[PDB]
């Protein structure tokens, strides 16, 4: 597990009707439930994996810079003399 | 939204419960806006009035008297429908279901009575609980009014008969009117009572003005202005109808009262005031028949 | 063809919490079960990396049971008098479930 | 659980039968309302835009009137409960004669 | 007479008590003569007959 | 919820609520006991069909309207107003009765 | 302090409470990203946006600006079928076929329909038609240089042909919105615009993105017929009127906006007056629709700069509240 | 008898029971044991137990036995509540007694 | 809700202010859509055309022009009525006080009428400041259209 | 309500929402790369040419 | 959660669906049996000794 990644938990929703067994001809309406849960720990769930870009190698081909005011701009000009 | 929760009755067959599941997005008219309502109150068996199932006119009366609510979620042992009339205008987008022509990005769908199109088609019967649901057809106001007038127009020719009204291409689509067969005999028998109130209110309107104009302006500015702009229009129509027809201020005025009322009662029934509009977004902009369409409360 | 066989899939969603290592301790991400006939002709002409499993998770899982239960007690046993003893009795069971 | 009476013959010895039963809690609303007047708030606010005014005797008389309103609408809920009750008892009750 | 109404009833001794509350008539108490119930009107007489 | 409508803000308190049946059988019975008052007058007053929705008439025009105004004129029922297609039969009017 | 507790909003809330009573940078952003959602969420119907994709043949969002009237153009495909009926027989109903085709010829079905006629594009098409010129033609110079004189002329031929055969420009062209943001590509445009609600409160800013301002500028000193020649302070109202010529001028098309305080049941009367164009005598001219309220009388502004020098009238604050078409006579 | 058998002063709140949907998330902070996840489950458990412990003890502490007037009446070896509530809660509400 | 405030002018009376207390739920016709307005613009003295009080067919034409507003609440120095012709946008449903021999039913469209019944009455007088208030009679459109027909034909 | 369930039950839905929308961040990180391609593939002439 | 890519254009914005993926477990028996002769019953218990 790399740092981050939000390791999650795998939950097993399992309908347990006991006393169904045992004794008694338990009879129910249906649209009824005695549901029971238990969480499974031999292993855990990886909810999300994050890609960073820069961590990629395509990040070379550009000079990425963060210009937060870009929402407020009008025109960016890059001028070249050769 | 103010949801109102219609209570499904006692045990219904599994095929009926699947019939209701397919009714989400359909328009219901609910008699009162009480939060808790029964299903029998909504069902078409609750439109009975004079001991009979209502005709297309008797329906259009009821559609103007109860509250249409679109069905939002159908749940076993409930139906959740959100009345169209309640809340602020332009809010509570709830999805409809398109039936027939497209419903483009606007145009204010009217919910007109079902029989205007395949009659029993849309009856949606539930046998287990022994009730039925006729859902109105959501058509745009210009087309809904064109149709309802188009059929009563065809209705009168039929009244006494010895250019096809029934093609009616709407936008790109040519919407077939006639289902041929005896459906017309079923369609025409239900418009039977709407046709008459239309025929009557016309024949009773003309003869009442054609008697009044010559029995008025002969007893000021009334005279001059009347005959002024009526040249070869009202007066010509007077000589021509009096030609193929017969001709009393006291019965005149008392009949002018009873007509003036009956008239506006038909203008109310008719004109199918729009219940909702379509305003889409991040949507197709044209809702193909049988597809849920966004919709908002006021035109 | 192997590297396609070997890599056509999606890694699962799981973190076993005990992983199979290779005794240098690189983790084992695959299985690749075969018939001994194919395995043979495959091992001699193609693949020959390292034989022993540094680790295998010798145990079997576990579960934590979130609790749903219905106390049904027997009164007339001194519990009777105060049937709010039923309340403190259920809430006992939750501690025993913990 | 359902009762058993024991018996004395080889005839079928009935075995315990137990009914799990579910019911549907409904929705109700029971809403009430009270109103205040843009001239009534400025007694509560106590501050002018100008920032001057209404010393501290403003509250004592104001919250009284406002307690009159909160108490009046908390009795609308206690009287509404008695209706919601009395309605769902007779919605669900059959005559004697029948 | 009709029997659509009588037909539209149930005969369920199971149900026969709960639609009893429902009334097999359509008037209101604020009219001069008992009328046909207007559409606005909703109803729950016990309607035995 | 607070909304600004008249004179200032307005608060509307609303309390979602629900309910069930604790009975297996009937836990509540309704009876009728007594009769508070007879709402209706209770008798001595006819049906008059010249009010409701007409019929095919007597095919002599002088015959039909003679019987009509003969019956209608005596009754406490027959409408003064002519029958309108839209609207009501309009029963006759007076000041006070018994 | 006292001016912000009311501005930053607590007091109303307190009354409510009493009633009940009795990668580091990315991490920073996630925390902040979350705050924005919560605040937006904690906060909270005065706005409605309709969005649609069309071509740039007619219309065109870029030429237009922050405040503009866009009108829908329903049933392009339909119209020929409509022309045959509802038109007295001696009307040469084949005129439209070619005219719509002609309008189209000047510039298929494909996947982007051409809907969305702009208010602008009507003012130019009828500019020479309605009786005023060069204040009106200044708008026409705007469209030929930004949005083609062909299409204007083709579309004008269509308006003539439509008003000819009793298929009107209304019963076509309903109101669409205020043009929030276009997002065009090539010949395509995705136009967001307000179904209803107030205009000034939308993308806002100086301009919503970097060009300039926002306004519902009538675009004509030629349009913006401002009624209430004699008036009292009241919320002004905004309608949309098509005036026609039926052989008096050969199927004239007049399109403009009226701003006065009268509830539609009173506009039909004042529309009967102010028109000597009633001497059609078949029947019908002057349809009107209410664009929406301007719940303040005063913002009507006198200016002439836009895009060329145009007469532009600025309308400050508007609550589009569209409504339906009514012309029976 | 006419004073009500000690009658409630209180509602009877609900202890969360059986709502599990066991869910947790961590990133691995001060974490060298995937168990630290599992041990963080048991964390989330002990909170509601102290909550119900609080919720139960609160009620068991909450005041009991307020004494109200009402007419307890004997019909055939039954003590019943004879209750006509009109002049009480339906007093002058314009709402009809059901 | 774009409510229009209406300032009781002043004057007024212990007995006149008690008369306005019961006028909530009634209807007013204001000759504008405003935020600031005078009490006398609503009064029947404003319905007066040049020199003359309109008859009962003249009022219908006056109620044709101007805007019906239903009074929501009345405060010591203002009257709050939200102009139905415009400010009808409320989530729930403003209260209309039925003033009429008639009865609404459910779903009945309600159009107003000048007071027109023999037992109708409905004029209100306020002596402190010279002005009066005739409140229109709400009525189902089926009935209100039968009446107008009667008044038209009778005239 | 000042209870164990509401105060503590709603927080666990905050991390739920912190989870959720942290996921749509990758949409910009993944979308950043995605953008680089389109603008790099737009510059690029075919090698053949 | 499933991956997204933010994309240019007003096309409606990526609608992120975040669910709990469920599954259905299975059940097998896996049965086996073994021999126990009537002899080695009298034995074992101690009957026949």
């Amino acid at each position: 597990v790399p740092t981050g990644s939000i390791l999650s938990t795998i939950e097993v929703a399992s309908h347990r009707r006991l006393f169904d067994f045992f004794a008694r001809v338990r009879s129910d309406e249906n649209s009824l439930y005695d549901v029971e849960f238990d969480a499974l720990l031999g292993s855990y769930c990886n909810t999300l994996s994050l890609v960073r870009f820069l961590e990629l190698g395509l990040s070379v081909a550009c000079v990425c810079t963060k210009f937060p005011e870009l929402a407020y701009m009008n025109e960016g000009r890059v001028q070249f003399e050769v | 939204c103010f949801e109102a929760d219609i209570a499904i009755p006692s045990g219904i067959s599994r095929p009926d419960a699947a019939a209701l599941q397919r009714c989400e997005g359909r328009v219901v008219f609910l008699p009162t806006i009480r939060r808790q309502l029964a299903l029998a109150d909504v069902a078409h068996e609750s439109f009975v009035s004079g001991g009979v199932s209502p005709d297309t006119l008797g329906l259009l009366l009821a559609y103007r008297r109860r509250f249409p609510a679109v069905i939002t979620r159908v749940l076993p042992t409930r139906i959740v429908a959100c009345p169209v009339d309640l809340g602020l205008t332009h809010a509570g987008t709830v999805n409809l279901r398109n039936t027939s022509p497209v419903d483009l990005c606007n145009g204010d769908p009217v919910s007109l009575v079902p029989p205007v199109f395949e009659g029993q088609a849309t009856d949606v019967r539930l046998e287990s609980l022994d009730l039925t649901l006729r859902f109105p057809v959501p058509l745009p106001t210009p087309l809904a009014r064109e149709i309802v007038a188009r059929l009563v127009a065809r209705g009168i020719r039929d009244l006494n008969p010895d250019p096809d009204l029934n093609v009616l291409y709407y936008n790109g689509a040519r919407l077939s009117l006639v289902a041929d067969v005896q459906q017309l005999a079923s369609v025409n028998t239900e418009l039977r009572s709407l046709v008459l109130n239309m025929v009557y209110s016309i024949t009773e309107g003309t003869t009442l003005i054609l008697t009044l104009i010559p029995r008025l302006l002969a007893l000021g500015y009334v005279n001059a202005l009347l005959q002024m702009q009526s040249v070869t229009r009202e007066a010509a129509q007077l000589i021509h109808p009096e030609a193929p027809m017969l001709m009393r201020r006291l019965p005149l005025y008392e009949a002018l009262v009873a007509w003036l009322a009956h008239a506006g009662q038909l203008g109310d029934i008719l004109a199918l005031a729009p219940a909702v509009r379509v305003c889409t977004f991040d949507g197709a902009a044209v809702v193909q028949s049988g597809d849920m369409a966004p919709v908002i409360r006021y035109p | 063809w192997l590297v396609d066989l070997t890599t056509a899939t999606q890694p699962s969603v799981a973190v076993p919490r005990l992983t199979h290592a290779d005794t240098r301790g690189r983790p084992v991400d695959g299985v690749l079960v075969t018939t001994a006939a194919i395995k043979q002709r495959l091992l001699q002409s193609f693949l020959k990396v390292e034989d022993t499993e540094a680790d295998v998770p010798v145990t079997y899982g576990e579960m934590v049971l979130n609790g749903a239960n219905l106390v049904t007690a027997l009164v007339m046993g001194k519990a009777v008098r105060s049937l709010d003893d039923v309340g403190r009795h259920l809430l006992d069971m939750q501690e025993e479930q913990l | 659980h359902q009762p058993l009476i024991a018996r004395d013959g080889p005839h079928p010895v009935e075995q315990p039968v137990h009914n799990y039963m579910t019911k549907v809690i409904d929705r109700r609303a029971l809403n009430a309302a009270f109103s205040l007047a843009t001239e009534a708030i400025a007694l509560l606010t106590g501050e002018a835009l100008d920032g001057t005014g209404i010393s501290l005797h403003r509250q004592l008389r104001a919250i009284q009137q406002l307690a009159r309103n909160v108490q009046a609408v908390l009795g609308a809920f206690e009287r509404g409960t008695a209706d919601q009750m009395l309605h769902v008892l007779l919605e669900k009750a059959p005559p004697l004669a029948l | 007479f009709t029997a659509a109404d009588i037909t539209a009833k149930h005969r369920c001794l199971e149900r026969l008590i709960v639609e009893t509350g429902s009334a097999v008539s359509t008037a209101t108490a604020a009219s001069d003569v008992q009328f046909k119930r207007p559409p606005g009107c909703r109803e729950l007489v016990e309607d035995p007959c | 919820a607070r909304h600004e409508t008249g004179g200032g803000v307005n608060f509307t308190l609303t309390q979602p609520r629900g309910n069930v049946d604790l009975g297996v059988g009937y836990t509540a019975v309704a009876a009728t006991a007594t009769v508070r008052n007879p709402v209706t007058d209770m008798g001595n007053l006819p049906q008059n069909f010249y009010l409701g929705r007409g019929a095919p008439p007597l095919l002599d025009n002088a015959a039909a309207v003679y019987l009509r105004n003969a019956v209608v004129a005596g009754n406490r029922l027959g409408p003064a107003q002519p029958l309108p297609v839209f609207g009501c039969a309009q029963v006759p009017r007076r000041a006070g009765m018994d | 302090t006292a001016p912000m507790a009311w501005a930053e909003s607590p007091r109303e809330l307190a009354g409510h409470a009493p009633l009940r009573r009795v990668t580091r940078a990315t991490r920073d952003d996630t925390e902040q990203a979350v705050d924005k959602i919560l605040r937006g969420a904690r906060r909270a119907p005065r706005y409605h946006l309709t969005r649609q994709v069309t071509l740039t043949d007619l219309c065109q969002p870029n030429a237009e600006r922050a405040g503009a009237l866009l009108l829908a153009l329903r049933h392009p495909t339909d119209l020929p079928h409509l022309a045959r009926h509802r038109a007295p027989p001696g009307r040469q109903t084949e005129r439209l076929a070619e005219a719509w085709g002609q309008l189209l010829e000047a510039s298929e079905s494909g996947c982007a329909r051409a809907g969305l006629v702009s208010f602008n594009f009507l003012v130019a098409a009828c500019t020479a038609a309605y009786d005023a010129r060069d204040a009106a033609e200044a708008v026409r110079a705007h469209i030929t240089t930004n949005y083609a004189g062909a299409r204007l002329d083709r579309f004008s031929e269509c308006l003539r042909a439509m008003v000819h055969t009793h298929v009107f420009p209304h019963e076509v062209m309903r109101f669409f919105g205020g043009l929030v943001s276009w997002v065009t590509q090539d010949e395509l445009a995705s136009v967001t615009a307000v179904c209803s609600g107030p205009q000034e409160a939308t993308h806002t800013g100086h301009p919503g993105r970097p060009c300039s301002a926002v306004t519902i500028p009538a675009c004509a000193f030629v349009d913006l017929d401002a009624e209430l020649c004699l008036g009292g302070p009241g919320a002004a109202f905004l309608y949309l009127v098509f005036t026609y010529r039926q052989c008096r001028d050969q199927e004239l098309c007049c399109v403009y906006v009226v701003k006065s305080q009268l509830p539609p049941r009173g506009l039909e009367a004042a529309l009967e007056r102010l028109f000597g164009r009633l001497r059609i005598t078949t029947c019908t001219y002057a349809a009107f629709a209410e664009l929406g309220v301007m719940p303040d009388d005063s913002p009507r502004c006198l200016h002439r700069t836009e895009r060329v020098g145009v007469p532009v009238v600025i309308l400050e604050g508007v609550v589009w509240r569209p409504g339906g078409w009514r012309a029976c006579a | 008898e006419d004073t009500e058998a000690d009658v409630p002063v209180t509602y009877g709140e609900m202890v969360l029971n059986g709502a599990n949907l066991v869910t947790a998330l961590v990133m691995g902070k001060a974490v060298r044991s995937l168990d630290d996840v599992g041990r963080h489950l048991l964390d989330m458990q002990e909170e509601q137990l102290e909550a119900n412990r609080e919720t139960l003890d609160e009620l068991e502490s909450a005041p009991q036995t307020t004494r109200v007037r009402a007419d307890l009446v004997a019909i055939g070896d039954r003590l019943v509540f004879l209750e006509a509530l009109e002049k009480r809660i339906y007093a002058a509400t314009n709402v009809p007694y059901p």
